[PDB]
Order: structure tokens, then C-alpha cells, then sequence
């Protein structure tokens, strides 16, 4: 003869439940990304310039060794 | 059309330089600096005569 016991919601109420779309912005601006890309390209160009000039000098040296040995 | 003149096998003998390619490459710059005159004489003979039988000496 005890009290009625049934599955029921708790005293007061259940906590609020989220349902709305949540997609944060989470990114840099286009200007920053373009600037970083162009800077990387320029740095690579200058490094390649130095290395290619050094390689040209090395090729000239090897060709001169061949010229010395040819006769 | 005529016979081809060839040097005898005795005329083609000489003391041989028998070092490998790496030794020659290592010494090439100084060799071209030091032995320039006979090499240039031989190359001039070779490019003017157009015949290897005329530049043996």
C-alpha cells in the first residue's frame, strides 16, 4: 500500500538539450594565407637561384677537367 | 683506287700512361696547367692535318 512508483522526470526539470547547428568559423583570412604562400615561393626561388648558380660553376669546373684530359 | 698507307706496328709503340680515370681527373687541372704546350701543339697538328698518321711524334 506504499506510494505509487512510476518512471517519471526528476523534481523541477531535466537539463536543457542542445539542438541547433554548431559550426565554428575556425580559420585565418584569405590575405594571410596568400601572403604566406607567396613568401614561401619567393624564399624557395632565391634558394634555388643560389644553388643553381653554384651547380653551374661546378659543371664548368668538371668540363675544364675534361678539356685538360682530352689531348 | 690506290692502297692505304699505314704506319708499321713498331712506329706505334710508346711508353704508356697507365693510370685510371680517377687519378687523371684528380690531377687534371695541374696537368693542363703544366703540360699545356705539347698538348696544344698536338691538337693544332691534329686539327690542321685532319689525318692521325701525320701527328704521331
Amino acid at each position: 500500500a506504499s506510494k505509487v512508483k512510476q518512471d517519471m522526470p526528476p523534481p523541477g526539470g531535466y537539463g536543457p538539450i542542445d539542438y541547433k547547428r554548431n559550426l565554428p568559423r575556425r580559420g585565418l583570412s584569405g590575405y594571410s594565407m596568400f601572403a604566406v604562400g607567396i613568401g614561401t615561393l619567393l624564399f624557395g626561388y632565391w634558394s634555388m637561384m643560389k644553388w643553381n648558380r653554384e651547380r653551374r660553376r661546378l659543371q664548368i669546373e668538371d668540363f675544364e677537367a675534361r678539356i685538360a684530359l682530352m689531348p | 683506287p690506290g692502297i692505304v698507307e699505314l704506319p708499321t706496328l713498331e712506329d706505334l709503340k710508346v711508353q704508356e700512361v697507365k693510370v685510371s680515370s680517377s687519378v687523371l681527373k684528380a690531377a687534371a687541372h695541374h696537368y693542363g696547367a703544366q703540360c699545356d704546350k705539347p698538348n696544344k701543339e698536338f691538337m693544332l697538328c691534329r686539327w690542321e692535318e685532319k689525318d692521325p698518321r701525320r701527328c704521331l711524334e
